[PDB]
């Protein structure tokens, strides 16, 4: 998901 | 409602780039060729203008005639009347030109002349002879 | 906050009744507005109580004890609320001190396939409700996709690593129950190109900005322009990104074209003026000679000869007037051309150096979704956005395994037990498993219900690793094939000394090609010991699995040498390389909304299976086969907390089924 985006 | 700033995406542009498998590169090639086509057209007219500029070299300097600062007068000398009749024959109703040819008569005095010496200088005939040219 | 903050922390609207609440309390939500607000307060206040102290059980008695009037006047309403919140794991979940020691005798029997977080969470709940629970785990350890490498003082997670904010995160409660050392992640991520040189803050900021703008653009394409189907195939995120980039490269050319088109129009307007000027200088040249010849007739002259001189004089100054007014125009257009030619529009949209740094940002996204962007659904890849937590992301500094292990305490877990077949009938279920070590040594398990927490990759296996008898229904199996199960790998590098920037938590590496953007593109410095963690994402993830550890550690050192110095990077003492797609008990990393799928498939996955009747014409049977796991929770997929919650969810649904819902009356 987008959530993991660094 | 609208795309982000610095981002361009119209309904038509999307359909055009996704029309087929390689419509993407086709569109970008036609514009790549259009850019070359217009870029060399620039240098062509730049070269054409560069030549026309060298023909205008020197300007019109060896052809200028100095300023005549003469002052306006009310009296119509026999000479000035004759210059006038000839100026009408060559210029017609252009009261400005006639004024410059004579030199010492204002644009209104020229118009006065047209009415004053109307019958004596057959200005009707002189003006219709001018229209023949 | 207070009572309203507890509702938020429990992922519930503080001033409105949820759909689930409407089901359990239909008398209230259909009733007068006054009662609803009493209900909501009771709910919220009970939540607050549990949250403020999540290390001890919160009983009905303790709850009523701390309520005011008129909230403690209706004790059956308070009891209904408490029971509801306890049933669905909103209160009394995880690891807490139990006030009333567990019920003497158990009711009902449940087999749970897999002892990952979802499995464990569900198990604890079912045991809390007094049910016979046994977990069957193929691995020789709990936690599944929560794996933690431990050797000496080295601690590094090969699986789950990050708590994505505590604001509404169930893991916030868990972290107060378990000794989790949670360390914040510093946002700054310096990039380094193929050569080993750092990307200047000039580029770094203005490529990232373009990346974010490219994403918003795809969202615009999806929602506003409705660009979601292309030749029957559903449009992917990768497809849409290409389309957007192309249109940005197109605009760059469109700008250039009409800029030079502005030049030719003025240049060709100047051409016409120069011709007029040349033709006038020609007539002036001639008229001067005529006037000169007229002045050769020296005075005294008759009047016509006098007139000729005067005439040609006027005519010449008239043409000299025109030429000067045209030289006026020439000067204006000539500098108007130096104007337009001085400020040209953009040369390119992005250079080769730019497009490489942008690829790193794509790699980052490919890591986040554990998949090539060509596979993600354009419309839905980010459907779980609205439900993201608040607060900064954290890492488990002592290793994430501390959580599953803590949950596994006091539970019947058969390790090294690979489920081979699930048989479910109107009268009950049997699960056939084998010993992973000696694969001929067979086990049989009889139970009222099976909770299946098999990873999506496992459920996807061809040919099946687990057989279902009878076969799963078409609607379920289609959901399994539609849905995406991605891949993402980690390389653990253990050194004797910190040679990196200690204040920098993570630093990127920019690959040479688009094809290899995911390959070792990011490095993590998170732990007490000198450990560096390198990610393999995107298309690179799947291919790096067919490469030996030595070579992978090779390319790792190569890169690190290029950034910090060819002699500042020593040989690694210990190395580990994950292969999640190869791992038979995972068959990948976590799920993603694939193109042609939606968030609705996640719901389908969570829906239980009810067998046909034994005798034809016998009453509709009880549901027997249940599904929990990261791929079943629409609003929190691909995460630990998502798994955790899905477990709690099924445990509630199962207990309601087999112990009955006493709180609905
Ligand atoms: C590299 C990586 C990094 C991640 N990072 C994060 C992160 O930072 N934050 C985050 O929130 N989430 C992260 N996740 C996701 C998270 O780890 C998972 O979503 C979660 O652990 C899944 O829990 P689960 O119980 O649904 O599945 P699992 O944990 O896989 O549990 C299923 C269990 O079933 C077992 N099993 C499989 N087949 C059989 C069989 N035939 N018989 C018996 N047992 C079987 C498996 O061994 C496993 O133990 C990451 C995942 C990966 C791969």
């Amino acid at each position: 998901p987008r959530s993991f985006l660094v | 409602r609208k795309p982000p700033k610095g981002m361009f995406l119209s309904q038509e542009d999307v359909e055009a780039v996704s029309a087929n498998a390689t419509a993407a590169t086709t569109v970008l090639r036609q514009l790549d060729m259009e850019l070359v086509s217009v870029k060399r057209q620039i240098q062509n007219i730049k070269q054409t203008n560069s030549a026309l500029k060298e023909k205008l070299d020197g300007g019109i300097e060896p052809y200028r005639l100095p300023e005549v600062i003469q002052k306006c007068n009310a009296r119509w000398t026999t000479e000035e009347q004759l210059l006038a009749v000839q100026a009408i024959r060559k210029y017609g109703r252009d009261f400005q030109a006639i004024s410059d040819v004579i030199g010492n008569k204002s644009v209104v005095q020229v118009k006065n002349f047209f009415v004053n010496y109307r019958r004596r200088f057959n200005i009707d005939e002189v003006l219709q002879e001018w229209e023949a040219e | 906050s207070g009572v309203e903050g507890a509702a938020f922390q429990s992922r519930l609207p503080h001033d409105r009744m949820t759909s689930q609440e409407a089901a359990c309390f239909p008398d209230i939500i259909s009733g007068p507005q006054q009662t609803q607000k009493v209900f909501l307060f009771i709910r919220n206040r009970t939540l607050q109580l549990w949250l403020d102290n999540p290390k001890i059980q919160l009983t009905f008695e303790a709850t009523l004890q701390q309520l005011e009037a008129p909230y403690n006047s209706d004790t059956v309403l308070v009891h209904r609320v408490h029971s509801y919140l306890e049933r669905h794991g909103l209160i009394n979940f995880g690891i807490y001190k139990r006030i009333k020691p567990l019920p003497t005798k158990k009711t009902g029997k449940v087999i749970i396939i897999g002892s990952g977080v979802s499995g464990l969470a569900a198990a604890r709940q079912l045991q809390s409700f007094g049910m016979d629970v046994t977990l069957l785990e193929a691995r020789d350890r709990v936690g599944g996709r929560v794996a933690t490498f431990r050797k000496g003082n080295y601690v590094a997670d090969l699986g789950a690593m990050v708590v994505t904010g505590l604001g509404g995160n169930p893991m916030a409660v868990v972290s107060k129950q378990v000794n989790m050392e949670l360390a914040k992640i510093k946002q700054k991520c310096p990039l380094y190109e193929a050569n080993g040189q750092a990307v200047p803050k000039e580029k770094d900021e203005m490529v990232e900005q373009e990346f974010n703008r490219l994403l918003e653009a795809t969202s615009y394409l999806s929602h506003q322009l409705d660009f979601n189907v292309l030749n029957n195939k559903p449009v992917s995120l990768g497809q849409a990104l290409e389309v957007v980039i192309q249109l940005q490269e197109k605009h760059v050319k469109d700008e250039q074209i009409e800029h030079w088109k502005k030049i030719v129009k003025t240049q060709e307007e100047l051409k016409e003026l120069l011709n007029k000027m040349v033709n006038l200088k020609e007539k002036i040249k001639e008229l001067h000679q005529q006037y000169k010849e007229a002045s050769e007739v020296k005075p005294p002259r008759d009047i016509t000869a006098e007139f000729l001189v005067k005439s040609k004089h006027r005519d010449l100054t008239a043409l000299c007037k025109e030429y000067d007014e045209l030289a006026e125009t020439q000067g204006k257009l000539e500098e108007k051309l130096q104007e337009l030619e001085a400020n040209p529009p953009s040369d390119v949209y992005l250079s080769s150096r730019d497009r490489q740094i942008l690829d790193w940002h794509f790699a980052n996204l490919e890591f986040a979704n554990a998949t090539p962007l060509s596979t993600l659904s354009l419309k839905h890849w980010d459907q779980d956005d609205d439900f993201e937590f608040t607060g900064s992301h954290l890492t488990v500094r002592n290793g994430y395994s501390c959580v599953p292990v803590a949950l596994a305490e006091g539970l019947d877990i058969k390790l090294n037990t690979a489920v081979r077949q699930v048989r479910y009938t109107a009268s009950g279920c049997e699960v056939i498993a084998v010993n992973t070590r000696s694969t001929s040594q067979t086990f049989i398990y009889k139970c009222d219900a099976v909770l299946c927490t098999l990873p999506l990759g496992v459920l996807k296996q061809q040919p099946p690793a687990v057989q279902f008898v009878p076969p799963l229904p078409e609607w379920k199996t289609s959901a399994v094939q539609r849905m995406g199960f991605g891949n993402l790998n980690k390389v653990v590098l253990c050194f004797d000394r910190v040679f990196w920037d200690p204040s920098v938590n993570l630093f990127g590496h920019v690959g040479s090609t688009t094809a290899s953007r995911g390959e070792l593109f990011l490095f993590w410095n998170l732990y007490k010991a000198p450990i560096l963690l390198a990610l393999v994402a995107g298309e690179a993830a799947g291919i790096m699995e067919n490469i030996s550890d030595d070579v992978i550690v090779g390319r790792c050192l190569a890169i690190l040498k290029g950034i910090f110095g060819s002699s500042a990077v020593p040989q690694p003492k210990e190395t580990v390389v994950s292969r999640w797609r190869a791992d038979p008990w995972a068959r990948g990393s976590y799920s993603y909304v694939a193109a042609g799928s939606s968030g609705n498939d996640y719901d389908l996955m969570a829906q239980p299976i009810t067998p046909g009747p034994s005798i034809p014409g016998a009453p509709q049977p009880i549901p027997r086969l249940f599904f929990a796991g990261e791929h079943t929770i629409r609003n929190y997929p691909a995460t630990v907390h998502g798994a955790l919650l899905s477990g709690l969810r099924e445990a509630g649904r199962i207990a309601d089924q087999f112990l009955g819902a006493m709180y609905t009356l």
